[PDB]
């Protein structure tokens, strides 16, 4: 969100953040991310400039 | 022409949805099935322990019966 790679901001993201520092909380982000990622790939899907490679 | 690979989306996959439901147990009433069999339990296996005493009784009679052996 912070610094822009490659067209970044445009697509949509989705950030897990818990509250407790142990190995669970530290895993449901995890699994929080991985929920949370098809939107990116269906949004790329979505966004595809024919043109140069 | 130009021929290049084409977007498709559709359904979009759906986003991030819960999968995770309460499902055929609900709380009180698992209890009143788990402790409903108990109670079933226990008054089938009484009933089998008193028709027990029938033979019991009879069985420890052949004993008192017999005093030639």
């Amino acid at each position: 969100k912070t610094q822009p790679y490659d067209v970044y901001d445009q697509v949509e993201f989705d950030v897990p953040i818990g509250s407790r520092g142990d190995c669970y909380d530290r895993y449901l982000c995890r699994v929080e991310e991985m929920r949370q990622s098809i939107r990116i790939i269906s949004q790329c899907l979505n966004k595809m400039p024919p043109g140069e490679i | 022409x130009x021929x290049x690979x084409x977007x498709x989306x559709x359904x979009x996959x759906x986003x991030x949805x819960x999968x995770x439901x309460x499902x055929x147990x609900x709380g009180y009433s698992m209890f009143a099935v788990g402790i409903g069999a108990l109670l079933f339990g226990y008054w089938s296996m009484m009933k089998w322990n008193r028709e027990r005493r029938r033979l019991q009784i009879e069985d420890f009679e052949a004993r008192i019966a017999l005093m030639p052996l």
